[PDB]
């Protein structure tokens, strides 16, 4: 049961846009993005 | 892209049209600009490369190489023109003279402003100018057949040293005359009132009628 | 009779000022900056030349005004009279600090040391009046040098100051020279060579120092009025308002051209900002009423960089004659103004 | 009513100074006139199979 | 000091060209003229062509009497050094430099 | 609605603009309220 | 007398830099720098 958050300074989750690229800036972008530190959920799976 | 057949043109190459202004459709993009050869940035899979105002600034090419994309630009050109000879030249700022023969279509002369076109150079030294050039630069009219490049340049008049003894030396006057400095001070400016109805409206009743909203 | 604190101990404290004298001159290329090419909004421009041309003048007569200002806040030099100062020390006092440091190598340094200490604090782009429109040309990693090619793109230029470094190194040589002596007496008219430090102690005399005072303490005044020269460096930094100042004109200065380049991303209600893609996603009919928002608001863009740039060459000219007021009572005469 | 002289703008550029200050006079003085066109030449283009 | 008495002219001038140049601005419109809408347009786009015309003008006004604010309160500062001339140079011996 | 948003930028445009003309003008009077006090107040002026 | 448009367009009143009692102290201190502060040449001895 380990908590794992989404740490945003490692941009988890992130979808890279799509149709281009940028090289070396800082910019803001619209999406579908999750939340920062959303815990989500967890699914454990085990051996019959 | 998705582009109708009627559109398709063939292809080719811009291998040998560098660093001019050229239009490109490049897979279904489309533009003008001044492409150079680059050392590569971007991930080469999404192929195009924007800025923060979503122009496009570099491509990746199907040859293998990355081109860096600017738009197009222009040369700034600068007009000398003295009426009493009636006599003008040229300046282009910023530009070296190898590279005004290229694009042409006494000879042009460098200086730290530019290319001169129908200026000679000169030793002349002034401390007064009426055609300032910048960077200490001034320009002479004709009265020679062209306009000459001089230089500003001036310093403190006149040094004098201490002597090596137990007073000092002065400089004292043995002759005057007297000079008269003049000073302008504005205390006003013209007052003006404005109809704003009349501006707007110029009679025309159907203007102030639109114009009661505001 | 009455109670006075009277001083038994002293130092010497330095302030710092800055006076702004001059702005950075634009030009504007209207044209080129409402229709960027593109023939088809030049023709529809036809209809707004009158407009383009008011822009044009008055920029130009803006200009011509603070090229008037600085010359004659110039004109000083060639009138005024000079001592001829030691490299080094002048008695005891250290001026080193403040004089262009004599070099044997192949460069001709124009700066004194102190000049060099406060033009490393400050970040100011490279406009390239020699060869810049060529230095674009070849980028690549265009942020390496800090150049201006924005110039070449968007339509506007930035013009040469007045003089080059040589002549602002000879007129702050000038008012170096000038401080030593420099009518001694009643009027203007003569001019006594006194050494520098008899200079100074005829100014600490004038204040409250008897001459006993002066005998008795030469050596303890050089080495506090060193001390106090040797520390001039720490004033430059962001807690001292001067320093502030001088940063504040930069930022100024590098506002006006950002703020004229962001204008041209501007929408202004129509599909793009580009004509090219207005030309390419539209018809005849369209284009024209598409293009002609572009063309209205652009130039309403500049008139109100004109009228910004009128009153920033306006301040600076009043700037500038308080500075020569500075020059002509603090560093050549003893004001007697508290 | 008649034309007694005109000027090509498009001639060099005192000519266009000439017609952007409306006027057969100017003053002395330098003046910054407008650039040298692109005016594109070729075509790149690329595209997929 | 010539120049400046020049100076002050031209843009006591200026100012007022200035004002009647943006009476012949079409502002997107057909036309920059009342009379020439009112002649070949109907009543629907009439509305929308004289509309553009008070925008633009409105906000031309608004900017010149930004440009009058900002000249009268720099002419009462001269104003104020002027009153220090007479005072400190024609009045008196200042002492100056 | 895209009228109303590029009307009201454009007026905030001319806010900004006039503020900074305001804010510069009160800083040069304020030196010159400091030049009164030290000669006025705490001193005994030679100005005529 | 308040500023209730403040919250309905959407700017704020900014305030200043002192409270009253700090422009308080500033003018005492220059009504009490009038009565002699160096009556003589130089500017460095205070008689009181
Ligand atoms: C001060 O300067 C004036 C101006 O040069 C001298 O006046 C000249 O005197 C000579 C002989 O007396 C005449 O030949 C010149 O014509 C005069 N010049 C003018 C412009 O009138 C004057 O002599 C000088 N005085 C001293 C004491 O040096
Ligand atoms: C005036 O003040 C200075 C600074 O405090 C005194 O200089 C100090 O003198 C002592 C002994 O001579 C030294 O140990 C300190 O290092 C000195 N301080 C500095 C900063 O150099 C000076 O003595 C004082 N003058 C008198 C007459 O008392
Ligand atoms: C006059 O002052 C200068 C600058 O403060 C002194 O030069 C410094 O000397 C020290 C050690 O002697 C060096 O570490 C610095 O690099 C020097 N700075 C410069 C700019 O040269 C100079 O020594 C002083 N003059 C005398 C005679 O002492
Ligand atoms: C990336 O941008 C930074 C700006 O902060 C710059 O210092 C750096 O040199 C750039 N890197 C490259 C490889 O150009
Ligand atoms: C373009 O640049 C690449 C890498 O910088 C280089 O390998 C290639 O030879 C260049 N093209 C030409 C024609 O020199
Ligand atoms: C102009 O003259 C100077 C010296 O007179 C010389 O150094 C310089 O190279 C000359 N420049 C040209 C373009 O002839
Ligand atoms: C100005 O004149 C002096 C006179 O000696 C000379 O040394 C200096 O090089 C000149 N400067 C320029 C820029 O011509
Ligand atoms: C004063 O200086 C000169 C150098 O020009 C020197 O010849 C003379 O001996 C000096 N006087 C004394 C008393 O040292």
């Amino acid at each position: 049961t380990w908590p794992m958050p989404i740490d945003t300074s490692k941009a988890e989750g992130v979808i890279y846009p799509n149709g281009k690229s940028y090289s070396n800036i800082t910019l803001t972008y619209t999406g579908l993005y999750p939340k920062a530190n959303d815990l989500g959920k967890q699914y454990l799976f085990s051996d019959g | 892209s998705v582009c109708p057949m009627q559109a398709l043109r063939n292809d080719t190459s811009i291998e040998d049209k560098l660093d001019v202004c050229v239009e490109y459709s490049l897979h279904g993009i489309t533009g003008r600009g001044v492409f150079h050869n680059c050392t590569s940035v971007g991930l080469r899979n999404q192929r195009f490369v924007y800025d923060t105002f979503d122009n496009l600034v570099g491509y990746h090419s199907d040859n293998g190489n990355y081109y860096c994309v600017r738009p197009c630009v222009s040369v700034p050109v600068s007009v000398i023109y003295d009426k009493a000879s009636n006599s003008h030249a040229t300046l282009f700022g910023s530009v070296a003279c190898s590279h005004v023969t290229t694009m042409m279509s006494p000879g042009p002369l460098q200086t730290t402003v530019g290319c001169a076109m129908g200026f000679i150079n000169s030793s002349m030294v002034v401390d007064e100018c009426q055609l300032p050039l910048g960077q200490s630069l001034c320009a002479i009219p004709p009265t020679s057949d062209v306009f000459q490049i001089a230089t500003l340049n001036f310093t403190s008049p006149l040094t004098l040293a201490p002597i090596n003894s137990t007073g000092f030396v002065v400089a004292v006057p043995t002759n005057f005359t007297f000079g008269v400095t003049q000073e302008f001070i504005e205390t006003t400016i013209q007052k003006i009132t404005v109809d704003c109805k009349q501006y707007v409206c110029n009679g025309f009743k159907k203007c102030e009628d639109l114009l009661k909203e505001y | 009779g009455f109670v006075v604190a009277v001083p038994t101990n002293f130092t010497f404290g330095v302030t710092q000022e800055f006076i702004e004298t001059t702005i950075q001159k634009i030009t504007v290329d209207c044209k080129q900056y409402v229709c960027n090419g593109f023939k088809k909004c030049e023709d529809l421009l036809k209809e707004y030349g009158q407009f383009c041309s008011k822009i044009n003048q008055a920029l130009h007569g803006a200009n011509l005004r603070q090229d008037e200002s600085i010359a004659n806040l110039f004109s000083s030099i060639k009138t005024q009279n000079t001592q001829p100062l030691q490299a080094g020390l002048n008695g005891d006092f250290n001026l080193t600090m403040l004089q262009i440091p004599q070099v044997t190598t192949g460069e001709r340094k124009y700066r004194s040391t102190i000049e060099d200490l406060l033009f490393n604090k400050v970040t100011i782009a490279d406009p390239g009046y020699m060869q810049g429109y060529d230095e674009c040309m070849q980028q690549g990693p265009q942020s390496a040098r800090d150049l201006i090619c924005a110039q070449y793109v968007a339509g506007y230029k930035v013009l040469p100051p007045l003089y080059d470094p040589y002549m602002e190194a000879a007129y702050t040589s000038s008012l170096l020279g000038s401080i030593a002596g420099a009518s001694w007496t009643a009027g203007l008219s003569s001019f006594a060579a006194i050494p520098f430090a008899q200079s100074i102690f005829y100014r600490l005399n004038g204040v409250g120092i008897t001459q006993q005072v002066l005998s008795e303490n030469q050596k303890i005044i050089a080495n506090k009025f060193n001390q106090a020269l040797g520390a001039m460096q720490t004033g430059f930094t962001t807690t001292n308002l001067a320093f502030n100042k001088v940063q504040d004109a930069v930022n100024a200065n590098a506002m006006a051209l950002s703020k004229l380049a962001a204008e041209l991303s501007n929408t202004f209600g129509a599909i793009s900002s580009s004509i090219s893609d207005i030309l390419a996603r539209l018809d005849t009919v369209e284009q024209e009423a598409q293009i002609d928002r572009l063309i209205n608001g652009r130039l309403t863009s500049l008139n109100a960089f004109v009228a910004q740039q009128l009153v920033r060459t306006e301040a600076a000219a009043r700037s500038a004659q308080l500075a020569q007021d500075k020059v002509n009572e603090c560093v050549k005469s003893q004001s007697k103004r508290n | 009513g008649y034309i007694t002289k005109a000027v090509d703008c498009g001639y060099d550029d005192l000519a266009q100074l000439q017609c952007s200050y409306e006027s057969f006079e100017v003053e002395t003085g330098v003046y910054s006139v407008s650039s040298f066109e692109a005016s594109p030449r070729g075509e790149f283009i690329e595209q997929a199979t």
